[PDB]
């Protein structure tokens, strides 16, 4: 216990880092507790706004507030102080980015955990910038791979083969295949980059409309008979199975 | 690059904008002549081991600061920058942190070229800048007649770590043949420690 | 205590192939990154590439890739960097250091005090001390001129390593020729001239050539 009278600002992170209201040097010294652990330090300012530690394990921590206190950057290293092995920064809306780190110090995994809730979780990334992806949503979990270049989640039911292609930086646009030569059957789509819409015509007539939502959701309004205005109103998909039937 | 005049116990801030800004971190680097870079910030604060407290690195984004709280001495270098963008590869250009004294004048000297030289075929007329600050200095060449431009070449020294003074050497070189079609070869300073243009000459043959 | 120590100066023609060493001591050889970084004269630095000893992975610079190779040896703790055929543009000093892998590109945790490569179709040539000398009216300046020389590094000194103040020996010129030129001049008082005698004392290790002038009115 530092101190309780001169001291205990609870943020961003699910952390709290104990201010004082000078030091012996004219700078404000600052302490917080992360997973049974003192991380002690100094600031040029008296709000909370750079910790460091050493493991039972002889290992580094730095924990880091920003100057506004929207984000904590988390880093454990090795023993060496500066070859890292897991970095998590969090931000004050809930999102944040989870690393794990290989002996070279590469990304082995990386879990982008979005504002809203959903997850994005990345294993055995080689060192070429690949690996196996997931995506955790809200009732059903999406699958993929990954490339360097995108992030590629695919859904097929038999035929059709539905990509949700994601850009590096987070931007996503959505593709769709069908190998059917039937045009009575022969699901095609067209992409709608503005409102970020894909739009399943089939035989001519578009059968259904599904949105992507800035929230990460999967939307299904479907048209009239003939293709022509849409009929009933947005449904938010709960289950994997109610996508497959969305190509079905 | 760039170049900053400062004196002992000033405060700077080095900025490092970057282009096309996805930055993660940046790292600092302090450069004497004729040495290998110390590393100084990395994880932009960091301190290297072995650093002054009075050097701190901040930033956010694009955008990276390095601060020397007060200037000591062994602080005059040159300063790099590298940012972990995508970006790639060379470095920031480069930042000088040159010594600020009281300005200066250069003492003008012109030698003519050497007879033994002469025999060679090639004549090297040298103009010598001594002692001045600050760096900056144009020297114009006159053959008798005319203004050269494009046969010129200079050389300065580092800032001295005594009196903080410069020294630079232009060396107007050409033919035996174009030597000896002229009398006179005149050297004009300009320089703002001169409060007139100062002009040194001689006559090719005139001891 | 850390040391990296890189092989010495090399001077080469265009087509030669070079290899360069950096022994590295004082930490595991193989649980960090080792690097190359090109500096060219008056230029900044340039990352050309790393490797890992560990797995001897090696990534390179894509100024670089199939331009130069870059390799390394546990056994010893030595890192490589060589040409196929040197080019002139390749003319710069080559630093080696140790990289920590941010994401991208690598932070320089320690350096090499080398190394210089120098690299022309100029072949070793002699220095030509001339003088450039006093006088005029009066404080007198008088120098050597240093010309039509190779390779680059020079010693200059002033009779005999005595005479040291108000001694400026400029950096060195590279002529169109592809011959460094060179002047080292030095202050000194009007009153002492013809009762003190000065000399310029240069020396040229790549061609062994020493050469005392005298330089006077």
């Amino acid at each position: 216990s530092l101190d309780e009278k001169n001291s205990s600002v609870d943020l961003p992170g699910e952390m709290k880092v104990l201010v004082s209201k000078k030091n012996k040097d004219g700078k404000y010294d600052l302490i917080a507790t992360v997973d049974k652990l003192e991380l002690k330090g100094t600031s040029d300012k008296n709000n909370g706004s750079v910790l460091e530690g050493v493991k039972a394990d002889k290992s580094k921590v730095k924990l880091t507030i920003s100057d506004d206190l929207g984000q904590t950057t988390l880093e454990v290293f090795k023993e060496d102080g500066k070859t890292l092995v897991s970095k998590k920064v969090t931000s004050k809306d809930k999102s944040s980015t989870e690393e794990k780190f290989n002996e070279k110090g590469e990304v082995s995994e990386k879990i982008i955990t979005r504002a809203d809730g959903t997850r994005l979780e990345y294993t055995g990334i080689k060192s070429d910038g690949s690996g196996k992806a997931k995506e955790v949503l809200k009732g059903y979990v999406l699958e993929g791979t990954l490339t360097a270049e995108k992030t590629t989640l695919v859904v097929k039911e038999g035929t059709v083969t539905l990509s949700k292609n994601i850009s590096k930086s987070g931007e996503v646009s959505v593709e769709l295949n069908d190998t059917d030569s039937s045009a009575a059957t022969k699901k095609t789509a067209a992409w709608n980059s503005g409102t970020s819409t894909l739009t399943i015509t089939v035989n001519s007539k578009k059968t259904k409309d599904l949105v992507f939502t800035k929230e990460n959701t999967i939307t299904v309004q479907q048209y009239d008979s003939n293709g022509t205005k849409l009929e009933g109103s947005a449904v938010e998909i709960t289950k994997l199975d109610e996508i497959k039937n969305a190509l079905k | 690059p760039s170049s900053l005049s400062a004196s002992v116990g000033d405060r700077v801030t080095i900025t490092c904008r970057a282009s096309q800004g996805i930055s993660s971190g940046s790292a600092w680097y302090q450069q004497k002549p004729g040495k290998a870079p110390k590393l100084l910030i990395y994880d932009v604060s960091s301190l290297e081991s072995g650093v002054p407290s009075r050097f701190s690195g901040s930033g956010s984004g694009t955008e990276f600061t390095l601060t020397i709280s007060s200037l000591q001495p062994e602080d005059f270098a040159t300063y790099y920058c590298q940012q972990f963008n995508s970006y790639l590869l060379t470095f920031g250009g480069g930042t000088k942190v040159e010594i600020k004294r009281t300005v200066a004048a250069p003492s003008v000297f012109i030698f003519p070229p050497s007879d033994e030289q002469l025999k060679s075929g090639t004549a090297s007329v040298v103009c010598l800048l001594n002692n001045f600050y600050p760096r900056e200095a144009k020297v114009q060449w006159k053959v008798d007649n005319a203004l050269q431009s494009g046969n010129s070449q200079e050389s300065v020294t580092e800032q001295d770590s005594k009196d903080s003074t410069y020294s630079l050497s232009s060396t107007l070189t050409l033919s035996k043949a174009d030597y000896e079609k002229h009398k006179v070869y005149a050297c004009e300073v300009t320089h703002q420690g001169l409060s007139s243009p100062v002009t040194k000459s001689f006559n090719r043959g005139e001891c | 205590e850390v040391q990296l120590v890189q092989s010495g100066s090399e001077v080469k023609k265009p087509g030669e192939s070079l290899k360069i060493s950096c022994q590295v001591s004082g930490y595991s050889f193989t649980s960090y990154w080792i690097g190359w970084v090109r500096q060219m004269p008056g230029k900044g630095l340039e990352r050309v590439g790393f490797i890992y000893p560990g797995d001897s992975d090696t990534r390179y610079s894509p100024s670089f890739q199939g331009q130069v190779t870059i390799s390394a040896d546990k056994s010893i703790s030595t890192a490589y960097l060589q040409w196929s055929s040197l080019k002139a543009s390749d003319t710069a000093m080559y630093y080696c250091a140790r990289g920590i892998l941010r994401y991208f590109d690598w932070f320089l945790d320690y350096w090499g005090q080398g190394t210089l490569v120098t690299v022309s179709s100029a072949s070793t040539k002699s220095v030509f001390p001339l003088a450039p000398s006093s006088k005029s009216t009066s404080t007198a300046a008088l120098g050597c001129l240093v010309k039509d020389y190779f390779p680059e590094p020079v010693t200059v000194s002033w009779n005999s390593g005595a005479l040291t103040s108000g001694v400026h020996t400029f950096p060195a010129v590279l002529q169109s020729s592809g011959l460094y030129s060179l002047s080292s001049v030095v202050t000194v008082p009007s009153s002492s001239l013809g009762t003190q005698t000065y000399i310029c004392n240069v020396n040229h290790k790549p061609s062994n050539t020493k050469v005392d002038k005298r330089v006077e009115p």
